[PDB]
Formats: structure tokens, C-alpha cells, sequence
């Protein structure tokens, strides 16, 4: 191929991957707990052209010192973790985090995975599980059959109320967990994260001592999308887009020119 | 002769020690 | 009569080939479960006597583009696309087990389930999957589990049948048959049933044709097929200069 | 000057042949790695970083080479006909032969294994090492040999190449023959 | 298992046009790709035995 032709096809990859996480952001404009993703693009190596020896500082003002791009691409997906705004609902079950903090299910091959969506409920044995798929949320709390309210106090200490005795009976205590780097998780779907090398070790504490946030019932935590972000962005990724298949079409129409004068 | 020069046979390789010995 | 006409007739030759091969993956740009095919161009030169200048180029698909597909959401129980990378053991109209990713499935009247092409898909215990006649109610699990409801039953009833075999080799050892089922290379090599593979039940995965890709493919092609042309004209337009040699 | 991260990117085809011909580097990073071929002919590199790893063969035709460090591993051949190179160290991971011709090298390591032919054509060196084993044939034309080691394998046909034999291995297995 | 009969009810069809008009707009957009292939092989066919 002409070298002109790969390198606007690189700007139109990248503004393809533009798009597809731009799209997928405003798809997830309602979801509980949801982060927004944005593109990073950065552009690519140059080569020396005139001066195989690869010494770029001897003459780069001169022909001879050219350098030549090989376009762009888009290096990662960044997850941008800031904090949503407040649903206040009338569930009992659902829960948010003020802050920083991620809540902590079971997934079935057994390691746990670690989400900012607090839309919980029970299940048929009474055990706090996902309000989803029903993955349990670690550590297991169970609900006694006599229980007539549920109470989930601002450091996760779950307890209910039950008639014939006076004060709460304490049933379990919720506690989340926190990452150094947490752009680096994993995100798998179904409101979820795993841990990763770039992310860093799991630092779990009871929520509301050592930097945690607190644990707030009959609450949700927005998606922190900026629909309107989205929207200037989706602007500017079509005006480039269109702008790569302008170059293209006219690198074509100089070759076509070549071997229909020549 | 010139340096450089490309030459018609298969170029000696690696796999099948064969070539990587024989000179 | 140089031998360099022949040399860029089968340039010209080959590049038709391969704007071809582009042809097919624009056509299946909505099929389902379709791996785009990858066409590039190989060097081999022509050894023996004499200085080396001539080499030929070949066409040839060096593999498929295995990335995920656009997924389609049509809320049907019985479509189902693979999550990140992995394979349907299906066995085709000869019984030779074969991978594929065309979730599409269906029941016929016998209840053996089967997918949009015909293909049985396997399961477990490694034979095509037969469902109990006169169901109710049909759920796919997300790791491949077919758990089906009697006719008349009640709720509590979902019991587990069969579990969809889930297949994750690596890409570079699978090849596209003459049927669009991908096998493995080695032959005789069978395949390992994967735990890890996961189903978006309720969704079908498209093809992963990127359109853009074969459009500048194809513009660079019909030029270095059209200079290749001209190659030819020039090499007949010297043979006939060099014809007056025997003209005394 | 020296091979940075990029600087060797620009040398690299799509099988990770590394062509460096007549290119002004002077050295390459220390524990190089190459996927396959190493072209540093007619360079003024002098030494070879250590650990350096060649997945195919080395070719330092008229170069500069003049130092190898211990450790080097070369899937294919040492080609070093012409180099500047003084001492062959000991250690060295070779599955090829070892073309020193035209080289001043003086001296090999002891128990040296050569898998194919051996060529110190036209070199100084005084004295092939006692425990040589070459697999192939050796090439000793135009040398500075008189003696031979006392106990040597050459598996395939020693060629003199004119020098005069004065003294021949006690304990000597040859596959062919000896050629003047 | 069977299902039950309610009275004075009607079952509206389950089409849904957003997702035929999302399939028109793909299906059109394959269909005019395809042409510029059909152009393109003319196109190059017509240069073999003009130049030849």
C-alpha cells in the first residue's frame, strides 16, 4: 500500500474505538453505579526516512533528518471513577457508598469481584445477594424469617428488628473495599470488576474508619456519564472520522491519475 | 564483485540443522 | 516472450484473487457468527541460474480476524453469543464435530437442539443435545446450562438437562473448513470442553467484518493491479520493437 | 553512537531480521534480544553486550568485532570472516560453524565444540586447544599452525591448506580425510 | 401447560419498529457496499482489454 493510505486508515480505527466507547457510555446512562469511559489516543513512531542511520538530532531541520508518523491509535479505555449523584429510593435492601469504596460479591468460580452498584435484595433462603444475576455479597448475611425491618447502619452493621424484644438484634456487618489504582480494574459486565496487576492489592476495612466511605440505605448511586460530553464528543469523532476518508479517497484519485497519464 | 550483493540460491538458515552448520 | 509479462500477469492474477477474498466478507457483512478473512501477500522467489530478479506474488489467508462481533439484542431465550473469546461445538451434516459461533438455536420436532445452520450442537457428554418433547419453558445458563421446565409444571421445577459444550483453543490453530466451521489444523486432535467460556443468553453475536478495512483494501488493489497491467503492455511493446532485428 | 528501543525498530522486518549494514552504531543494548538474524557487518561495533540472544545467525563480515562476552547464545551460525576480533570466549552458545578467516585471532578456549566447520584460515593463532571437537571440517590454510592438539575430533576432513604438519593427534576419530 | 382464554382481549403483534428500522439501516448500507464492488471489478475489467 501507498504509506499515506495505512496512516489515515490508523485515524479511522481510532475514531472507529471513539465511538464504539462513546456509544457504550450512553447506553449506560441509567445503570446504578456505572463509570464513564473516554478514549486516550496517541500517536505513533516515527521513522526516518532520508537517514536510515537513526540518528534523529543531526540534521532534523534539513531533508535529510525527515520523519515521517505512522498515524494514531487509541492506547486504553480509561475508566474515569468519580463519585455519582444520589438516588433516594424506598427499598430497604438497595445501598450506597459515600466515596471511595467498592462493595463485595461472590462470583460462582469463587473469587470475588468488586462493584459500585448497590441494587441488592434476598433470596429464598435470605441471604444478601445481587439484585441481578443473585451473586451473594461477601461477607453472607442472612435474614431470620421473624425479622420485620432491615436497618444497615453507616459502618455496614446490618441489624433487624424483631417483635417480642426490644432493640435491634445485630445479623451481620457489610464491609467494602478499597484500591490504590481503581481506573486498573477489570471490568467484566453485569456491574462487576475483578482485581488486576495494575490496579493493586485489595485493601478491605470496615466502611467508615481509615479513608472508607459509608454505607447509606435506601440509596443508589447515579451514573456519573455527562450525556452531554458525549454528545460534543460524538461531534468531533465524526468531523475527524470524515476527514480521514477525505485524504484517502484523494491519495486514490492521485494513483488513479498516475497509471491512466503514465 | 559488489557488497552487497543479493544471491540466487535459498538462503541458509536456521531450522533443520542442516543449514545452520554446513557452510 | 521477456517472461516479465507472465511475471505481472500472475501479479495481476493474484490481486483479482484476493479482491475476491475482500468480495466475501462484504457480502457476509450480516452473517452470523462470521470471522472476516485476513488476505495478504507472500514473496517467493524464483531461484536458479542466473542474476536474482525475478520473484513471484502470491495471495494466500494467513487467518481470520477473531475479534468479538457486534451483538444483537433480540430477547430470545434460545439466541445466545459468547462473551469475549470461545467457540459452539456443532457437528455437521457429515458427523464431524466442528467450532462455530452461531448462537442461533432452535428446537425441531424430535427436540434435539439445533442452531440456525442445521448444525447439532453438542454437549456434555460430548453427543448432540436432546431436550425432553413437550417443554414449557426453555432457559439458557450463562456458562452453557440447559435447564428446562416440564409441560405443567410448577415453578419450582427447573431442572438442569445439559450443559453446552464451550470450547476455547487458541486462534492460531483453527482453520476455516470449506463449511465455515472452524477445526483444528492437527487432525484427530480433540476438543477440550472449557469452563471458562461464558453465554449473553438473550443476544446474537454478528459478524466482525470491519467495512472500512476491505474498502481501502480494495482501492489498493485495483491500482496495483492496474500498474501490473501496464507492466504487460510494455513488455509486448518492446517485443515488437525488437523485431526488426531479423527484418534485413 | 549506541541502539535505542526505537532505533531498532527501523532495522526490523516482520520475522525480526535485524540488518545493521555499514550502519554507524557502536554497540547494541545490554541484554539484547533478537527474534532472528543479526547483520553487523562492515560496523564499528567493538564488543558485544552480554546475555545478548540470537534466535537465527550472526554475520560480522569485515566489521569491527573485536570482543564477544561470555553468555552469548546464537541459534544459528557465527559468521566473523574479516572481523577484528583478537580472543574467542569461552561459554558461548553456538549451533553453527565459526568462520575466522582473514581474523587475528591468536587463541581458543580449552574444550572448545564447534557443531559444524571451523575456519581460523589465514589467522596468528599458535596452537589449537587440547579437547577441540569439531563436527565438521576445519580449515587451517594460510594459519600459523604447526602442531596439532594431542587429542582432537574433527568429524569431517581436515584441510592443511599448505602449512606443514609437524606433529598429529595421538587419539584422532576423522570421518573423511586430509587435504594439503 | 397450556395457555388461558381471556375475554373481551386482543394480542397486538410483537414487531418492533425500532429494530426494523435499525436492520433497514444496516441492510442498506450492505447493499450499496456491495455495488462499489460490482463497480470496482467492471471498472478494473474494463482496463485489461482497453490497455492490453
Amino acid at each position: 500500500m501507498h504509506p499515506a493510505l495505512w496512516v489515515s486508515k490508523t485515524g479511522l480505527d481510532a475514531q472507529q474505538t471513539n465511538i464504539a466507547t462513546i456509544s457504550n457510555n450512553l447506553a449506560n446512562a441509567s445503570t446504578v453505579g456505572y463509570k464513564k469511559s473516554r478514549a486516550v489516543f496517541e500517536d505513533l513512531f516515527y521513522q526516518n526516512i532520508n537517514q536510515p542511520g537513526g540518528q534523529s538530532s543531526q540534521n532534523t531541520e534539513l531533508p535529510s533528518g525527515l520523519m515521517l508518523g505512522a498515524g494514531s491509535k487509541v492506547v486504553a479505555t480509561q475508566k474515569v471513577h468519580t463519585h455519582g449523584n444520589a438516588q433516594t429510593t424506598t427499598n430497604a435492601l438497595d445501598m450506597m457508598v459515600e466515596g471511595d469504596g467498592f462493595f463485595q460479591v461472590t462470583l460462582p468460580d469463587g473469587n470475588i469481584g468488586y462493584t459500585r452498584n448497590g441494587q441488592f435484595t434476598l433470596n429464598g433462603e435470605g441471604t444478601l445477594v445481587t439484585s441481578g444475576s443473585g451473586y451473594p455479597v461477601e461477607p453472607e448475611i442472612v435474614i431470620p424469617e421473624d425479622a420485620i425491618s432491615i436497618t444497615v447502619g453507616t459502618d455496614g452493621e446490618v441489624s433487624v428488628r424483631v417483635r417480642g424484644q426490644q432493640d435491634n438484634q445485630v445479623v451481620g456487618q457489610l464491609t467494602i473495599t478499597d484500591f490504590v489504582n481503581p481506573g486498573g480494574l477489570e471490568p467484566i459486565g453485569q456491574n462487576l470488576y475483578l482485581p488486576t496487576g495494575a490496579s493493586g492489592d485489595p485493601q478491605e476495612g470496615v466502611p467508615g474508619l481509615d479513608g472508607l466511605g459509608e454505607i447509606r440505605q435506601s440509596m443508589l448511586e447515579a451514573s456519573n456519564v455527562n450525556v452531554t460530553e458525549e454528545l460534543v464528543n460524538m461531534i468531533e469523532a465524526q468531523r475527524v472520522y470524515e476527514m480521514n476518508s477525505k485524504v484517502i479517497s484523494s491519495v486514490d484519485k492521485m494513483m488513479s491519475f498516475v497509471n491512466q497519464q503514465l | 564483485g559488489i557488497p552487497g550483493a543479493l544471491s540466487n540460491q535459498p538462503p541458509a538458515d536456521a531450522s533443520i540443522p542442516q543449514d545452520v552448520a554446513q557452510m | 516472450m521477456d517472461r516479465a509479462l507472465f511475471l505481472a500477469m500472475s501479479g495481476a492474477k493474484q490481486n483479482m484473487q484476493a479482491l475476491q477474498l475482500r468480495a466475501n466478507n462484504l457480502a457476509n457483512v450480516s452473517t452470523t457468527g462470521f470471522r472476516a478473512d485476513l488476505a495478504q501477500a507472500r514473496s517467493m522467489q524464483a531461484y536458479g541460474e542466473g542474476h536474482p530478479s525475478r520473484v513471484f506474488s502470491m495471495t494466500e489467508r494467513p487467518g481470520h480476524n477473531f475479534a468479538q462481533g457486534s451483538v444483537i439484542t433480540t430477547g430470545r431465550d434460545l439466541d445466545v453469543t459468547i462473551e469475549g473469546s470461545g467457540w459452539i461445538s456443532v457437528l455437521d451434516h457429515t458427523g464431524k464435530e466442528g467450532l462455530t459461533r452461531n448462537g442461533n438455536l432452535k428446537v425441531d420436532q424430535n427436540g434435539m437442539l439445533t442452531n440456525a445452520s442445521g448444525h447439532l450442537v453438542l454437549g456434555e457428554n460430548d453427543a448432540p443435545i436432546t431436550l425432553p418433547i413437550p417443554l414449557s419453558k426453555i432457559e439458557i445458563g450463562r456458562d452453557g446450562t440447559i435447564s428446562v421446565l416440564p409441560q405443567g409444571a410448577p415453578a419450582e421445577e427447573f431442572q438442569a438437562v445439559d450443559r453446552i459444550k464451550l470450547v476455547k483453543p487458541n486462534d492460531q490453530s483453527l482453520f476455516k473448513d470449506t463449511n465455515g466451521l472452524f477445526r483444528h489444523k492437527t487432525p484427530n486432535q480433540p476438543y477440550e470442553a472449557d469452563a471458562t467460556v461464558s453465554l449473553q443468553t438473550g443476544a446474537i453475536e454478528g459478524s466482525n467484518v470491519n467495512a472500512v478495512g476491505e474498502m481501502t483494501a480494495l482501492i489498493d488493489l485495483q491500482r496495483q493491479f492496474e500498474m501490473q497491467v501496464k507492466m504487460m503492455s510494455t513488455a509486448e511493446e518492446m517485443d515488437k520493437s525488437s523485431d526488426s532485428l531479423l527484418r534485413m | 553512537y549506541e541502539l535505542d528501543y526505537y532505533s531498532k525498530f527501523g532495522h526490523t522486518d516482520n520475522y525480526g531480521n535485524l540488518d545493521l549494514r555499514n550502519k554507524p552504531y557502536t554497540q547494541l543494548p545490554s541484554g539484547f534480544v533478537v527474534k532472528g538474524n543479526l547483520n553487523i557487518s562492515q560496523t564499528p561495533i567493538k564488543k558485544l553486550p552480554k546475555g545478548l540472544d540470537v534466535g537465527g545467525s550472526l554475520e560480522a563480515t569485515n566489521s569491527a568485532l573485536k570482543t564477544i562476552r561470555s553468555g552469548t547464545k546464537i541459534k544459528g551460525y557465527a559468521n566473523l570472516l574479516g572481523s577484528k576480533i583478537e580472543s574467542w570466549p569461552r561459554g558461548i552458545k553456538l549451533g553453527g560453524y565459526l568462520n575466522l578467516t582473514d581474523t587475528p585471532l591468536k587463541t581458543l578456549p580449552a574444550k572448545l565444540r564447534v557443531k559444524g566447520d571451523l575456519s581460523v584460515i589465514r589467522t596468528p593463532i599458535s596452537a589449537l586447544p587440547e579437547g577441540l571437537v569439531v563436527d565438521g571440517n576445519l580449515y587451517i590454510g594460510g594459519s600459523a599452525l604447526q602442531v596439532f592438539p594431542d587429542t582432537m575430533t574433527v568429524k569431517g576432513n581436515i584441510f592443511l591448506g599448505g602449512n606443514k604438519i609437524t606433529k598429529w593427534p595421538s587419539n584422532l576419530t576423522l570421518g573423511g580425510a586430509v587435504a594439503p
